[PDB]
Protein backbone atom coordinates (compact mmCIF):
# COMPACT_ATOMS: atom_id res chain seq x y z
CA UNK A 1 0.00 0.00 0.00
CA UNK A 2 2.17 3.19 -1.25
CA UNK A 3 1.67 6.04 0.11
CA UNK A 4 -0.25 8.73 -1.29
CA UNK A 5 -0.63 12.76 -1.31
CA UNK A 6 -2.68 12.71 -4.36
CA UNK A 7 -6.04 13.79 -1.75
CA UNK A 8 -4.69 15.91 0.94
CA UNK A 9 -0.79 17.10 0.57
CA UNK A 10 1.85 17.24 2.39
CA UNK A 11 2.79 20.30 4.68
CA UNK A 12 4.80 22.93 3.20
CA UNK A 13 5.62 26.36 4.21
CA UNK A 14 3.09 29.52 3.03
CA UNK A 15 5.16 30.96 0.42
CA UNK A 16 5.51 27.93 -1.75
CA UNK A 17 2.71 29.17 -3.24
CA UNK A 18 4.24 32.17 -4.85
CA UNK A 19 5.03 29.40 -7.42
CA UNK A 20 1.42 28.70 -8.32
CA UNK A 21 1.53 33.15 -9.04
CA UNK A 22 5.06 33.23 -10.66
CA UNK A 23 3.81 36.48 -12.81
CA UNK A 24 0.78 38.06 -11.22
CA UNK A 25 2.00 40.72 -8.65
CA UNK A 26 -1.71 41.42 -6.75
CA UNK A 27 -1.57 37.53 -6.25
CA UNK A 28 2.15 37.65 -5.03
CA UNK A 29 1.08 40.56 -2.41
CA UNK A 30 -1.57 39.10 -1.08
CA UNK A 31 0.57 35.54 -0.35
CA UNK A 32 2.88 37.70 1.33
CA UNK A 33 0.54 39.21 3.35
CA UNK A 34 -1.19 36.33 4.24
CA UNK A 35 2.49 34.77 5.69
CA UNK A 36 1.90 37.32 8.66
CA UNK A 37 -0.98 35.14 10.08
CA UNK A 38 -0.04 31.91 8.43
CA UNK A 39 2.71 29.54 8.38
CA UNK A 40 1.63 26.48 5.99
CA UNK A 41 -0.42 24.94 3.67
CA UNK A 42 -1.94 21.48 2.54
CA UNK A 43 -3.61 21.43 -0.98
CA UNK A 44 -6.58 19.58 -1.43
CA UNK A 45 -7.66 17.73 -5.16
CA UNK A 46 -9.08 19.88 -7.17
CA UNK A 47 -12.49 17.56 -8.23
CA UNK A 48 -15.51 19.64 -6.47
CA UNK A 49 -14.95 18.06 -3.00
CA UNK A 50 -12.42 19.87 -2.01
CA UNK A 51 -14.25 22.16 0.66
CA UNK A 52 -15.70 19.51 2.21
CA UNK A 53 -12.37 16.80 1.99
CA UNK A 54 -10.68 20.00 3.66
CA UNK A 55 -12.60 20.82 6.38
CA UNK A 56 -13.03 17.24 7.58
CA UNK A 57 -9.35 16.60 7.37
CA UNK A 58 -8.35 19.96 8.78
CA UNK A 59 -11.15 19.54 12.09
CA UNK A 60 -10.18 16.41 12.55
CA UNK A 61 -6.22 16.72 11.89
CA UNK A 62 -7.10 19.68 14.90
CA UNK A 63 -8.25 16.88 18.01
CA UNK A 64 -5.44 15.27 17.48
CA UNK A 65 -4.12 15.01 21.11
CA UNK A 66 -6.97 16.23 22.70
CA UNK A 67 -8.97 13.82 24.60
CA UNK A 68 -11.62 15.77 25.81
CA UNK A 69 -12.73 17.91 22.49
CA UNK A 70 -12.43 14.48 21.01
CA UNK A 71 -15.10 13.10 23.43
CA UNK A 72 -17.44 15.84 22.48
CA UNK A 73 -17.13 15.66 19.30
CA UNK A 74 -18.02 12.08 19.31
CA UNK A 75 -20.94 12.49 21.17
CA UNK A 76 -22.11 14.80 18.43
CA UNK A 77 -21.07 12.48 16.14
CA UNK A 78 -23.47 9.60 17.66
CA UNK A 79 -26.60 11.67 17.30
CA UNK A 80 -25.76 12.60 13.24
CA UNK A 81 -27.97 9.37 12.46
CA UNK A 82 -31.00 10.75 14.34
CA UNK A 83 -30.83 14.12 12.18
CA UNK A 84 -30.11 11.88 8.74
CA UNK A 85 -33.73 10.46 10.07
CA UNK A 86 -35.52 13.65 10.68
CA UNK A 87 -34.55 14.93 6.99
CA UNK A 88 -35.87 11.40 5.55
CA UNK A 89 -32.69 9.76 4.67
CA UNK A 90 -32.96 6.05 5.03
CA UNK A 91 -30.83 4.19 7.56
CA UNK A 92 -29.57 1.42 5.31
CA UNK A 93 -28.58 4.37 2.45
CA UNK A 94 -26.67 5.92 5.16
CA UNK A 95 -24.86 3.47 6.64
CA UNK A 96 -21.90 2.78 4.93
CA UNK A 97 -21.23 6.20 4.97
CA UNK A 98 -21.61 7.40 8.53
CA UNK A 99 -19.78 4.24 9.64
CA UNK A 100 -16.84 5.54 7.43
CA UNK A 101 -17.12 8.92 9.31
CA UNK A 102 -17.31 7.29 12.74
CA UNK A 103 -14.22 4.79 11.84
CA UNK A 104 -11.80 8.13 11.61
CA UNK A 105 -13.40 9.68 14.58
CA UNK A 106 -12.08 6.80 16.41
CA UNK A 107 -8.97 6.31 14.77
CA UNK A 108 -8.38 10.21 15.90
CA UNK A 109 -9.71 9.06 19.48
CA UNK A 110 -7.11 5.91 19.89
CA UNK A 111 -4.22 8.17 19.93
CA UNK A 112 -4.17 8.82 16.15
CA UNK A 113 -1.45 10.46 14.19
CA UNK A 114 -1.21 12.87 11.29
CA UNK A 115 0.21 10.04 9.98
CA UNK A 116 -2.50 7.49 9.82
CA UNK A 117 -5.23 10.28 9.51
CA UNK A 118 -3.85 10.98 6.30
CA UNK A 119 -3.47 7.77 5.13
CA UNK A 120 -7.20 7.77 5.77
CA UNK A 121 -8.30 10.97 3.60
CA UNK A 122 -5.73 9.97 1.00
CA UNK A 123 -7.42 6.32 0.93
CA UNK A 124 -9.71 6.96 -2.40
CA UNK A 125 -12.34 5.32 -1.03
CA UNK A 126 -12.61 5.71 2.29
CA UNK A 127 -11.71 9.56 1.87
CA UNK A 128 -14.52 9.99 -0.75
CA UNK A 129 -17.37 8.44 2.05
CA UNK A 130 -16.26 11.01 4.75
CA UNK A 131 -17.09 13.36 1.76
CA UNK A 132 -20.12 11.80 0.97
CA UNK A 133 -21.29 11.78 5.10
CA UNK A 134 -20.61 15.25 5.23
CA UNK A 135 -22.55 15.75 1.66
CA UNK A 136 -25.51 14.12 3.05
CA UNK A 137 -25.25 15.96 6.75
CA UNK A 138 -24.82 19.21 5.58
CA UNK A 139 -28.02 18.61 3.28
CA UNK A 140 -29.79 17.34 6.23
CA UNK A 141 -29.25 20.72 8.54
CA UNK A 142 -30.50 22.10 5.66
CA UNK A 143 -33.96 20.21 4.94
CA UNK A 144 -34.67 20.34 8.72
CA UNK A 145 -34.98 24.13 8.69
CA UNK A 146 -36.27 24.27 5.17
CA UNK A 147 -38.47 27.30 6.04
CA UNK A 148 -35.44 29.51 7.38
CA UNK A 149 -33.27 28.39 4.41
CA UNK A 150 -36.06 28.64 1.25
CA UNK A 151 -35.66 32.47 1.73
CA UNK A 152 -32.08 32.30 0.13
CA UNK A 153 -32.36 30.63 -2.28
CA UNK A 154 -32.38 31.77 -6.09
CA UNK A 155 -34.12 30.87 -9.54
CA UNK A 156 -37.17 30.32 -7.26
CA UNK A 157 -36.09 26.60 -7.29
CA UNK A 158 -37.31 24.61 -4.24
CA UNK A 159 -35.35 23.51 -1.49
CA UNK A 160 -34.94 19.88 -1.77
CA UNK A 161 -34.05 19.92 -5.26
CA UNK A 162 -31.07 22.24 -4.02
CA UNK A 163 -29.72 19.75 -1.71
CA UNK A 164 -30.41 17.03 -4.11
CA UNK A 165 -28.33 18.47 -6.72
CA UNK A 166 -25.95 20.95 -5.20
CA UNK A 167 -25.28 19.21 -1.50
CA UNK A 168 -25.50 15.26 -2.20
CA UNK A 169 -24.05 14.52 -4.91
CA UNK A 170 -20.00 13.62 -5.22
CA UNK A 171 -18.00 16.38 -6.95
CA UNK A 172 -20.77 19.05 -6.36
CA UNK A 173 -19.23 22.54 -5.34
CA UNK A 174 -20.07 23.67 -2.12
CA UNK A 175 -21.24 27.37 -1.43
CA UNK A 176 -22.39 30.05 1.44
CA UNK A 177 -25.55 27.64 2.44
CA UNK A 178 -23.81 24.10 2.35
CA UNK A 179 -20.45 25.93 4.17
CA UNK A 180 -22.63 27.65 7.06
CA UNK A 181 -24.94 24.61 7.08
CA UNK A 182 -21.93 21.90 8.13
CA UNK A 183 -20.28 24.37 10.25
CA UNK A 184 -23.59 24.52 12.37
CA UNK A 185 -24.24 21.06 12.13
CA UNK A 186 -21.47 19.80 13.60
CA UNK A 187 -20.10 22.85 15.78
CA UNK A 188 -17.08 23.53 13.26
CA UNK A 189 -15.77 26.91 14.17
CA UNK A 190 -14.24 27.85 10.66
CA UNK A 191 -12.32 30.92 8.96
CA UNK A 192 -12.50 31.43 5.08
CA UNK A 193 -9.67 33.46 4.22
CA UNK A 194 -10.91 35.10 0.38
CA UNK A 195 -7.65 35.89 -2.21
CA UNK A 196 -8.79 37.32 -5.28
CA UNK A 197 -6.86 39.02 -8.39
CA UNK A 198 -8.27 41.98 -7.55
CA UNK A 199 -6.13 45.15 -6.38
CA UNK A 200 -7.50 45.02 -2.94
CA UNK A 201 -7.34 44.55 0.89
CA UNK A 202 -7.31 41.00 2.24
CA UNK A 203 -10.81 39.71 3.85
CA UNK A 204 -12.28 36.74 5.70
CA UNK A 205 -15.45 34.90 7.26
CA UNK A 206 -15.72 33.66 9.92
CA UNK A 207 -18.25 31.07 11.07
CA UNK A 208 -20.14 31.39 13.40
CA UNK A 209 -19.52 34.67 13.63
CA UNK A 210 -16.32 35.43 16.35
CA UNK A 211 -16.10 32.23 17.07
CA UNK A 212 -12.00 30.95 17.69
CA UNK A 213 -11.75 28.77 14.41
CA UNK A 214 -10.43 25.33 14.58
CA UNK A 215 -10.15 25.34 10.51
CA UNK A 216 -8.46 28.16 8.68
CA UNK A 217 -8.70 27.37 4.85
CA UNK A 218 -7.60 29.63 1.64
CA UNK A 219 -10.49 30.10 -1.00
CA UNK A 220 -8.47 31.36 -3.94
CA UNK A 221 -9.32 30.07 -7.48
CA UNK A 222 -12.96 28.54 -6.44
CA UNK A 223 -10.50 26.74 -4.67
CA UNK A 224 -10.13 25.30 -0.69
CA UNK A 225 -7.22 24.35 0.44
CA UNK A 226 -5.97 24.03 3.95
CA UNK A 227 -3.92 26.88 6.05
CA UNK A 228 -2.29 26.64 9.57
CA UNK A 229 -2.41 29.71 11.65
CA UNK A 230 1.65 30.97 13.47
CA UNK A 231 1.53 30.85 17.08
CA UNK B 1 -38.25 73.54 -4.04
CA UNK B 2 -41.09 70.66 -3.61
CA UNK B 3 -40.44 67.64 -1.40
CA UNK B 4 -39.33 64.28 -2.08
CA UNK B 5 -41.23 61.37 0.13
CA UNK B 6 -39.41 58.68 -1.66
CA UNK B 7 -37.14 57.51 0.54
CA UNK B 8 -37.71 54.58 2.27
CA UNK B 9 -36.02 51.76 4.52
CA UNK B 10 -35.58 48.25 3.24
CA UNK B 11 -34.18 45.31 5.26
CA UNK B 12 -31.74 42.51 4.30
CA UNK B 13 -31.88 39.57 6.20
CA UNK B 14 -28.55 37.20 6.50
CA UNK B 15 -27.79 33.52 7.61
CA UNK B 16 -26.10 34.52 10.70
CA UNK B 17 -30.39 35.25 11.13
CA UNK B 18 -29.31 39.24 11.26
CA UNK B 19 -31.50 42.00 10.14
CA UNK B 20 -29.15 44.75 8.33
CA UNK B 21 -31.95 47.92 7.83
CA UNK B 22 -31.02 50.34 4.84
CA UNK B 23 -31.71 53.48 3.76
CA UNK B 24 -32.91 53.95 -0.22
CA UNK B 25 -34.65 54.70 -2.95
CA UNK B 26 -36.71 53.22 -5.64
CA UNK B 27 -34.92 54.18 -8.19
CA UNK B 28 -31.21 52.97 -6.18
CA UNK B 29 -29.76 50.13 -8.82
CA UNK B 30 -28.71 46.75 -6.78
CA UNK B 31 -25.04 48.21 -7.06
CA UNK B 32 -25.96 50.99 -4.81
CA UNK B 33 -27.91 49.08 -2.55
CA UNK B 34 -25.03 46.62 -2.37
CA UNK B 35 -23.04 49.75 -1.88
CA UNK B 36 -24.71 50.35 0.85
CA UNK B 37 -24.16 46.75 2.76
CA UNK B 38 -20.53 46.92 2.34
CA UNK B 39 -20.34 50.34 4.41
CA UNK B 40 -22.80 48.73 7.14
CA UNK B 41 -21.02 45.05 6.93
CA UNK B 42 -17.86 45.32 4.87
CA UNK B 43 -18.73 42.92 2.71
CA UNK B 44 -17.30 43.61 -0.81
CA UNK B 45 -20.36 43.97 -3.28
CA UNK B 46 -18.83 41.31 -5.14
CA UNK B 47 -19.00 38.94 -3.07
CA UNK B 48 -22.54 39.68 -2.58
CA UNK B 49 -25.76 38.10 -4.09
CA UNK B 50 -29.03 39.65 -3.15
CA UNK B 51 -32.46 37.46 -3.36
CA UNK B 52 -36.35 38.92 -3.48
CA UNK B 53 -38.74 36.70 -3.03
CA UNK B 54 -36.41 33.29 -4.58
CA UNK B 55 -35.65 35.70 -7.24
CA UNK B 56 -31.64 37.00 -7.62
CA UNK B 57 -31.35 40.39 -8.28
CA UNK B 58 -29.00 41.60 -11.53
CA UNK B 59 -27.03 44.29 -10.73
CA UNK B 60 -28.04 47.22 -13.35
CA UNK B 61 -31.75 46.94 -12.53
CA UNK B 62 -33.29 49.14 -10.00
CA UNK B 63 -35.16 48.44 -6.75
CA UNK B 64 -38.44 49.45 -8.26
CA UNK B 65 -38.18 47.02 -11.09
CA UNK B 66 -38.28 44.07 -8.38
CA UNK B 67 -41.72 45.81 -6.85
CA UNK B 68 -39.57 46.07 -4.00
CA UNK B 69 -41.42 48.71 -1.94
CA UNK B 70 -40.81 50.81 1.65
CA UNK B 71 -40.49 48.17 4.20
CA UNK B 72 -39.55 45.21 2.20
CA UNK B 73 -37.11 42.57 3.44
CA UNK B 74 -34.22 41.09 1.04
CA UNK B 75 -32.15 38.12 1.75
CA UNK B 76 -28.61 38.01 1.30
CA UNK B 77 -25.82 35.11 0.62
CA UNK B 78 -22.16 35.78 -0.02
CA UNK B 79 -20.67 34.26 -2.90
CA UNK B 80 -18.23 31.32 -1.83
CA UNK B 81 -18.59 28.46 -4.74
CA UNK B 82 -15.22 26.44 -4.80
Amino acid sequence: SETSFNLISEKCDILSILRDHPENRIYRRKIEELSKRFTAIRKTKGDGNCFYRALGYSYLESLLGKSREIFKFKERVLQTPNDLLAAGFEEHKFRNFFNAFYSVVELVEKDGSVSSLLKVFNDQSASDHIVQFLRLLTSAFIRNRADFFRHFIDEEMDIKDFCTHEVEPMATECDHIQITALSQALSIALQVEYVDEMDTALNHHVFPEAATPSVYLLYKTSHYNILYAAD
Amino acid sequence: DVPDYAHMQIFVKTLTGKTITLEVEPSDTIENVKAKIQDKEGIPPDQQRLIFAGKQLEDGRTLSDYNIQKESTLHLVLRLRG
